[PDB]
RNA sequence: UUCGCCAGAGUACUACUCGCAACUGCCUAAAACUCAAAGGACUUGGCGGUGCUUCACAUCCACCUAGAGGAGCCUGUUCUAUAAUCGAUAAACCCCGAUAGACCUUACCAACCCUUGCCAAUUCAGCCUAUAUACCGCCAUCUUCAGCAAACCCUAAAAAGGAACAAUAGUAAGCACAAUCAUAGCACAUAAAAACGUUAGGUCAAGGUGUAGCUUAUGGGUUGGAAAGAAAUGGGCUACA
RNA sequence: AUGACCCACCAAUCACA
């Protein structure tokens, strides 16, 4: 809020603005944008025009960041996807040809689907009726559940790893683990699923 | 040690102590009261009880047409000037000791009946010095406010006239009891009403109202026999100018309500002449002391009927069973019959 | 208070005389410009407050309007509306709404004839016109006015310019008329520069948090960064900055065309990466065409980052952060 | 509520200087320094001195002409001299003006050892910038 | 309204029919009455609250020299008239209203303060108006348009008709000596 | 026109009587004694585990991040302890008066000393003695809350209330808010500002003071002592990798 | 659920001979 909010957030994308002429609405759009002298918030440091940035590793790396650390957070996770790379480079080479059309060596599709897996259905709210605290399914918004996701992932290869353990190792472990849906990450995702269904008639005292 | 001291009004204002919590929720006795002295009053420039005098100050500048040099008094001149200064201060110290008087309005400790002395000028230049104003009713009147919690509001009620016929009352309200009274004054002068008076002296005819819960009733007496009346009531007559008069007031004896019924029954007299013209015949008055001589009192302007008005042998009246009781003896009170002071 | 107005304009003008003599100067050419000077000269008072400080100036725009004598010595008031309390206001929506029905009156005739001769002057929009505020309106009228009043007022003018347009009925409205001053946000392009032989060299200035970068970029060279002398892989370590750097080129595909030096200083690493961004930015301008700076600008590449370090407070930790506290 | 140097709402007769009418805050801002010398500033020295020198003037001045000050005195220090700028109310005969003028600076020129000026302007009556 | 009785020449199938010889008989004397305060050079205030006939009222006023107040009526205005207007200030010295009405259907203000303020009062009071307080009423309808604009019409010529034979007799009272 | 009722409040739909298919009953219905009121309607507040709308933007719930509460230390309270200061002590105390105690500071304790005893003069100096519930000075708090208030005007009477914009009685100067100023250009943010009052809120130990107290002492000096941890606790620091 | 008692508005100036 150092801006007022007569600034609009910034377009980073350079296809947008590139090929512009085949789209009618669009070009009476950011018409009206520009041509309304309308300001613009300066694009953030994190943010680039790169071809190679992934907002969903991005916010990841955010979510792993403690203190004020972000070379040390995107080291770790250059070297995470560096790890899941490289195992699966182990198991292409040990493998044949069937397993060899099978497994997947792009580390960026191996985390995008291992949250997809991990991310809840639906969820839980505590509601208050009677002097007695219910708890009860909650439908969730999407980024409520990407989000679920992450953390859940985060905490765990925080948590549960031996002190001897690095980081991206576990998380590359817990990466490739929650792509084939057998992670510790999914069981907690299935505790929620499970504790949903047995309050399912408690589904009545919400009241939105 | 000569930087540690202060202004006069930082002392002043230090020991007093008006600004404090104690004096708003009126926390400390009104009977306990402490003042402030100018200790510059009695004081001249150079003057100091060294005893000297400086040629521009003490002194005048210059003696028999020379310079005055700096000299110093005796030590018995000296004396004498601070008796002088002394003998001031215990002069202003008599003066201030003194109070002056209050003139008593009904009692000592009552507002009531005392005079505010004529209302202020209106802005058109337009001067009443023929009006006086009479206070009827102060009260110290609360209210229960947010912040403050009980907000203390002073109502004063008051009456004004000219003695000639045009008197009216108003009300006023305010923080500051000087405040209402300006108020109530200067509101007074524009609710007058004009009071028909019989011969100037008395009112015209027997008046009874009942007016809310209060009933006034009044008689017409005759020339001698001077204001014998609730104490309002003779305040109120004495500023329209009615001189003689009896009236017993009844019922709730509530000022505002007394003043409002009484003024509404004196302003609906009904005089002579509108008596003669409305039934159109000659109204003839017959005092007691002239005989049988019919006096004329007023004529129907427009013409007079021929038709006698019809004789009731016995009239259907409203009567009040205490002038009854009054005519035929039976009102033996010790608290009527009483000795008064004059008017 | 008109001899007072009168007195101060004689004393203005004896002063105005006196200033100038001092001042050396001629008293004819002497203008209000000129007494400023002379007195923020003669009486400098370092005030922060522009209203408090020192003032010589003409009666008229020292004292404030007054509303002249309402009545003559008879004492029968001038203007008809007088007891509405509202004089001046009232009357301008006498004269609106008679206007008002003068043109339906006219338009009317005009129906009956078969002429609609007229035209809808209400569209002044590329003029960048507005109605007066109610301050504005409130000052030319010399008289208060209530917000529900202005309203009013508006909407009836409204009214009026929806009907067709009379030659007197424009010039009625017009006065009510301001113009909002130049709405543009275009850049201002620096003129390309060509030094010593050297062709096509732009320069460009950086400011983001304690950090200042000053760009020079050569049109005619190859891809390649200096930083304060060495290399911008040296310089920046760090995979995000060489990343920031590489922003702006990078979206106008120029990202081998284009030799650039720099001088960076303050801030931490991030920042001047961030400084550097934005001169970049501001230095590739010249070079590129007038859209792809809407663009650049578009993608939040030609604005200051205005967000920096807030002071700490007193009785507080950390500008925001506070002391721990305790209910009981 | 802060109190420093304020002049409180009264029942809105009370007549207040210019000075007086402005809080703390608005030093620098609307009303200016009642003082001027080099002392406080960055690089200088014996600004402890000129303070109690200048508390010392305040409050000698409001004892030599009792009642005839009518604001807060100027204190300008300017290459080792003082001028003393005053607002008085005219009380006295010009004798006791001159008198105390002449007194007063020489007096003072001997305590603190520099020359000092008086600088008198006279007014009618407390000059009123609100209220009232 | 029950004081309004004595006007009605009777009711017509629902509607109340006013009496017209009355009104012409009150009418007589307000105008009357309008004259002779015009001749005297005294103030007089058209006042209605009506939105129809403002703007006709309005003009009404200014075309005999005299003022009108159709707007929203401020509180104090007669009773405090030296804050709402200024420092002194001469008041009307007669009121015209040509509807006795505001738009919430209570009396004017002006009825009660003009009483208030002794000052004569003469007015259109149609069938459920309140006559009482009002010095000459006049009887009859103050709702259609023929009404009003002959209403305005009748006291602009009275008005007119006054001032100029106050000019010409002046004129005369010059030449006698 | 009648009839039945009512003469302060309690005591009392009670005690005693008469009558009654009532036998813990109905009916009829006192007094001693106690009080200076008891009652009725209203008004403005405040409050309501009352209802209906609208909100909360670090803010209640939902939610996000880092901590506290457990450990060691550091530093402050409370206790207990000492011959051995004082003050703060719900929000609005608790690294607070202190941006600062080894002597000094210093006010405390114990021994000792000195009595026109800081000054131009003074049957006078001096007092960190009591009262912050006598106060000025500075503030805290409701509070980034929007109101306070003079002068008037209105009300079938007024304790008090005073808007309706297609407008129905309100005008109002002033102070606050607002605007401006600052943070070296705008803007935004932040800072600053924030009336009247509320809490007899905090401070006679910043200084100054009202009232009341001491005067070979409740005053002025010198020398040395002020310990300590059963326990409880606040805030921090460093950690537990 | 709870939260001794007690708390409030009944006095008038300054200045001059
Ligand atoms: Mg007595
Ligand atoms: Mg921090
Ligand atoms: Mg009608
Ligand atoms: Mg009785
Ligand atoms: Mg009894
Ligand atoms: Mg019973
Ligand atoms: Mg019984
Ligand atoms: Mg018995
Ligand atoms: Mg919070
Ligand atoms: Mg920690
Ligand atoms: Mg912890
Ligand atoms: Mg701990
Ligand atoms: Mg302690
Ligand atoms: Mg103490
Ligand atoms: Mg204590
Ligand atoms: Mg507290
Ligand atoms: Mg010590
Ligand atoms: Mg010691
Ligand atoms: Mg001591
Ligand atoms: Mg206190
Ligand atoms: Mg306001
Ligand atoms: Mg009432
Ligand atoms: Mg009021
Ligand atoms: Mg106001
Ligand atoms: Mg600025
Ligand atoms: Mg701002
Ligand atoms: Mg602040
Ligand atoms: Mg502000
Ligand atoms: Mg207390
Ligand atoms: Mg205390
Ligand atoms: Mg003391
Ligand atoms: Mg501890
Ligand atoms: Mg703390
Ligand atoms: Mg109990
Ligand atoms: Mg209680």
């Amino acid at each position: 809020s150092r801006y007022g909010p007569e600034y609009k957030d910034p377009q980073i994308d350079k296809e947008y603005y590139r090929k512009p002429l085949a789209e009618q609405t669009e070009e009476e759009k950011y018409e009206r944008d520009f041509k309304k002298t309308q300001l613009i918030k300066a694009a953030p440091a994190t943010k680039t025009s790169s071809v190679f940035e992934d907002p969903v590793i991005s916010k990841f790396t955010n979510m792993m960041m403690k203190g004020g650390n972000k070379v040390l957070a995107r080291s770790l996770m250059t070297q995470t996807l560096e790890a899941v790379k490289r195992k699966q480079f182990a198991k292409y080479h040990a493998a044949s040809a069937e397993e060899q059309a099978t497994i997947e060596r792009n580390p960026y599709t191996i985390f995008h689907q291992a949250l997809k897996n991990c991310e809840p259905v639906i969820g839980l709210v505590p509601i208050l009726k009677g002097g007695h605290f219910y708890q009860v399914p909650v439908p969730l918004a999407d980024r409520r559940r990407r989000f679920l996701a992450m953390k859940w992932m985060i905490a765990e290869c925080r948590e549960k790893k031996h002190r001897r353990v690095l980081m991206p190792e576990k998380l590359s472990q817990e990466l490739l683990e929650a792509f084939h849906n057998q992670g510790p990450v999914i069981k907690r995702k299935h505790d929620m699923h499970k504790m949903a269904e047995a309050n399912r008639a408690l589904a009545h005292y919400r009241w939105w | 040690s000569f930087f540690t001291k202060l202004t006069a009004d930082e002392l002043w204002k230090g020991a007093l102590a008006e600004s404090g919590a104690g004096a708003r929720k009126g926390r400390g006795k009104r009977t306990k009261k402490k003042r402030r002295k100018d200790l510059n009053r009695g004081q001249i420039i150079g003057e100091g009880r060294h005893g000297f005098l400086w040629p521009g100050l003490n002194i005048p500048l210059m003696r028999n047409g020379a310079v005055q040099t700096i000299a110093q008094r005796s030590k018995e001149d000296q004396e004498k000037v601070e008796a002088d200064m002394v003998q001031q201060r215990e002069e202003w110290d008599r003066r201030r000791k003194m109070k002056v008087k209050r003139e008593r309005g009904w009692s000592g400790n009552t507002w009531g009946g005392v005079s505010l002395g004529p209302p202020d000028p209106g802005p058109n230049g337009e001067t009443y010095d023929d009006f006086d104003t009479r206070i009827l009713e102060v009260r110290n009147v609360f209210n229960m406010t947010a912040k403050e919690g009980r907000k203390r509001s002073v109502r004063v009620l008051v009456a004004v006239g000219n003695g000639k016929g045009a008197a009216g009352f108003a009300i006023g309200k305010a923080t500051e009891r000087a405040d209402a009274f300006r108020k109530a004054k200067n509101r007074a002068v524009h609710y007058l009403h004009y009071i028909e008076r019989y011969e100037d002296h008395t009112i015209y005819h027997d008046i009874s109202l009942k007016f809310k819960r209060t009933h006034i009733k009044m008689k017409k007496q005759p020339r001698g026999y001077g204001l014998h009346c609730h104490r309002a009531i003779m305040t109120i007559c004495r500023l329209i100018g009615i001189k003689d008069l009896y009236a017993k007031v009844s019922g709730s004896v509530n000022m505002l309500n007394l003043t409002r019924g009484l003024f509404l029954g004196l302003s609906r007299q009904e005089t002579h002449q509108q008596l003669a013209d409305k039934k159109s015949l000659h109204v003839v008055e017959f005092r007691e002391e002239c005989g049988p001589l019919p006096i004329v009192v007023a004529s129907p302007q427009g013409a007079l009927r021929k038709d006698p008005e019809p004789e009731d042998e016995v009239p259907d009246i409203t009567l009040d069973w205490e002038d009854v009781k009054a005519a035929q003896g039976m009102k033996r009170s010790v608290w009527s019959g009483l000795k008064r002071a004059a008017t | 208070t008109v001899d007072f107005i009168k007195k101060q304009i004689e004393e203005f003008n004896i002063g105005k005389r006196h200033l100038a003599n001092m001042m050396g100067e001629d008293p004819e050419t002497f203008t209000q410009e000129d007494i400023d000077r002379a007195i923020a000269y003669l009486f400098p008072s370092g005030l922060f407050e522009k209203r408090a400080r020192p003032i010589m100036k003409h009666p008229e725009e020292i004292f404030p309007k007054q509303r002249a004598i309402q009545w003559g010595e008879d004492g029968r008031p001038f203007h008809f509306l007088f007891y509405t309390g509202k004089q001046s206001y009232y009357s301008l929506m006498h004269d609106t709404y008679g206007k008002l029905l003068d043109v339906e009156k006219h338009h009317n005739q005009l129906r009956a004839k078969d002429l609609l001769a007229e035209k809808t002057k209400i569209l002044k929009d590329p003029i960048g016109s507005r109605w007066l505020i109610k301050e504005e309106l409130e000052e030319m009228l010399v008289e208060k006015l209530s917000d529900q009043d202005y309203a009013q007022f508006i909407r009836l003018l409204e009214r009026l310019s929806a009907l067709p347009c009379g030659a007197t009925e424009e010039d009625f409205v017009n006065r009510f008329r301001r113009s909002i001053p130049i709405q543009s946000k275009k850049q201002l392009i620096e003129p390309l520069q060509y030094d010593e032989q050297g062709m096509a060299f732009s320069r460009g200035e950086g400011k983001r948090k304690t950090a200042k970068a000053e760009v020079v970029v050569y049109g005619q060279g190859s891809g390649r960064i200096d930083v304060n002398g060495v290399d911008y892989l040296l310089y920046f370590p760090v995979t995000q900055d060489r990343e920031q750097l590489m922003f702006p080129l990078h979206f106008l595909d120029r990202l081998g065309k284009h030799d650039m030096t720099c001088a960076v200083s303050g801030g931490g690493r991030s920042a001047q990466a961030g400084a550097v961004r934005l001169a970049m930015a501001r230095a590739l301008c010249s070079f590129v065409t007038e859209d792809e700076v809407e663009w650049m600008r578009q993608a939040g590449l030609l604005t200051a980052d205005p967000r920096v370090r807030e002071r700490k407070k007193p009785g507080q930790e950390g500008a925001r952060r506070k002391f721990t506290w305790k209910k009981r | 509520k802060n109190r420093a140097a304020r002049v409180r709402v009264s029942k809105g007769d009370k007549p207040v200087t210019y000075e007086e009418a402005h809080a703390p805050h608005y030093i620098a801002h609307r009303k200016g320094w009642l003082s001027l010398h080099t002392g406080n500033l960055d690089g200088e020295d014996h600004a402890a001195e000129r303070t109690v020198e200048d508390v010392f003037l305040r409050k000698f001045m409001l004892g030599t002409f009792p009642g005839c000050l009518a604001d807060q005195l100027v204190l300008k220090r300017r290459a080792n001299q003082l001028e003393i700028c005053a607002l008085v109310l005219r009380q006295l005969p010009p004798h006791k003006f001159y008198f105390l003028v002449g007194y007063s600076e020489t007096l003072l020129s001997h305590f603190y050892k520099c020359p000092v000026h008086l600088h008198l302007q006279t007014v009618p009556s407390k000059v009123v910038y609100k209220y009232i | 309204h029950r004081f309004m009785e004595p006007y009605l020449f009777g009711s017509r199938l629902g509607q109340d029919i006013i009496d017209l010889e009355q009104t012409a008989a009150h009418l007589q004397l307000a105008l009357n009455f309008t004259a002779h305060v015009a001749y005297r050079e005294g103030i007089i205030l058209f006042v209605s609250r009506h939105r129809q006939f403002a703007h006709l009222i309005e003009t009404t006023a200014r075309d005999c020299g005299e003022y009108a107040h159709t707007r929203y009526f401020k509180g104090g205005l007669l009773t405090n008239a030296p804050l709402l207007l200024g420092p002194g200030v001469r008041l009307p010295d007669l009121i015209i209203f040509l509807h006795t009405l505001n738009n919430v259907f209570e009396p004017h203000v002006a009825v009660r303060d003009a009483a208030k303020m002794n000052i004569p009062t003469v007015g259109i009071v149609d069938t459920n108006c309140n006559p009482a307080l009002i010095t000459y009423p006049v009887p009859g309808n103050d709702d259609s348009p023929p009404a009003v604009r002959l209403f305005c019409r009748l006291f602009q010529v009275a008005i007119s008709r006054a001032k100029e034979k106050r000019r010409q007799v002046e004129a005369l009272y010059r030449l006698q000596g």
